[PDB]
């Protein structure tokens, strides 16, 4: 499963 | 910051001439990703040179495989030829069958 | 056996390019297995091992969901760090990131890796503890900020123990006869005279996965730092691996001459020399 990501940096 | 690009040229299995083979271009520790890479035989751009996909490795560099079909013969030079901005001139290495 | 998976995403943003390329390619035990690119006629994942096959579009859909919205988070991302940088437009811009879970030979987790480098140069990292956060550059100070006020950390925490583990498994079980094993070395030595009176042997190593493995000349039973030449670990494009080593060495005087080859597929390591 790829990871989702946060936040934008 | 630009990384500067390693090439090796190479056969995949041990070269005997007149035996078809398979010869590499392995090119690695760039960055940015964009590159370009032709092959070369005897100072001639090989027409149709297969291109591995955009790769990196744990250290962040860039690394693209090119290879391409080619019958080694006594007297044929081959060579790798790679533009990229680190570098203000292509860079030609030679193949060397023994190495 | 211990096993690994990765994901290793990246953005390029070039001078006149309208939008970033985002390009993501996953690894199981460091082969590549699935990949998307937002470059495509039609951008999807792709599988990318026979093996993968085994999955139904379901699946596909979902990732190929995430892949875009990772294609915008890149977007926004590599868009807030020319501001941090105070970088000006018509530059080219590169934003990675790794992300991924290791496994002991019991199958349970050893580590979590989360980490995001721009322009090549590391930018931010999850710890090891999978709680804090290491960032040296003053510009990327602010995302540090950002990310702790926010529990950035239990996000990718949970992922990382959680789904990381759990998929790894599954993928780990779907192609348990592709991955099991490792294709050990074949070796041997050749010759090359080369200046009055001294020769070239070089010690090969061919056909192996995967890629990790050392090669030592010794004089008997000494080691050589001493102007060894080797080159870097090289795919044959077949999906093994080649290696050499070589030393200089007096005509004759050659037989003294033994190099040793460790692979993990190997039993145990391999003696060779100069067999004419």
């Amino acid at each position: 499963k790829a990871p989702y990501d946060y936040a934008p940096i | 910051i630009q990384k500067t690009p390693q090439i090796q040229v190479y056969s995949r299995h041990p070269p005997e001439n007149g035996k078809p083979n398979i010869l590499n271009c392995y090119v690695t520790q760039f960055h940015p990703p964009h590159i370009e890479i032709q092959m070369l035989k005897n100072g001639k751009k090989i027409p149709k040179v297969e291109m591995s996909d955009m790769s990196f490795s744990k250290d962040w560099s860039f690394y693209i495989l090119a290879h391409t079909e080619f019958t080694p013969t006594e007297t044929d030079t081959y060579a790798c030829r790679v533009k990229h901005d680190s570098m203000a001139e292509p860079k030609t290495v030679y193949w060397d069958r023994d190495m | 056996g211990p096993h690994s998976m990765r994901y290793f995403e990246t953005a390029v943003s070039r001078p006149g390019l309208e939008e970033p390329r985002y390009i993501s390619v996953g690894y199981v035990d460091n082969k590549e297995f699935v990949r998307f690119d937002s470059d495509a006629e039609n951008p999807r994942y792709e599988p990318r091992a026979p093996w993968m096959e085994q999955e139904g579009p379901e699946y596909w859909e979902r990732e190929t969901q995430k892949a875009k919205g990772q294609e915008q988070w890149f977007r926004v991302s590599l868009r807030n760090l020319l501001g941090y940088y105070n970088q000006s437009a018509g530059g080219s811009h590169t934003l990675q990131q790794m992300s991924g879970c290791d496994l002991g030979s019991d199958w349970r987790l050893l580590r979590g890796y989360l980490q995001f480098a721009y322009e090549g140069r590391d930018y931010i990292a999850l710890n090891e503890d999978l709680k804090t956060w290491t960032a040296a550059d003053m510009a990327a100070q602010i995302t540090r900020r950002k990310w702790e006020q926010s529990g950035a950390a239990e996000h990718y925490k949970a992922y990382l123990e959680g789904e990381c583990v759990e998929w790894l498994h599954r993928y780990l079980k779907n192609g348990n006869a592709t991955l099991l094993r490792t294709d050990s070395p074949k070796a041997h030595v050749t010759h090359h005279p080369r200046s009055k009176g001294e020769v070239t042997l070089r010690c090969w190593a061919l056909g192996f996965y995967p890629a990790d493995i050392t090669l030592t000349w010794q004089l008997n039973g000494e080691e050589l730092t001493q102007d060894m030449e080797l080159v870097e670990t090289r795919p044959a494009g077949d999906g093994t691996f080649q290696k050499w080593a070589s030393v200089v060495v007096p005509l004759g005087k050659e037989q003294n001459y033994t190099c040793r080859v460790y692979h993990e597929g190997l039993p145990e390591p391999l003696t060779l020399r100069w067999e004419p």
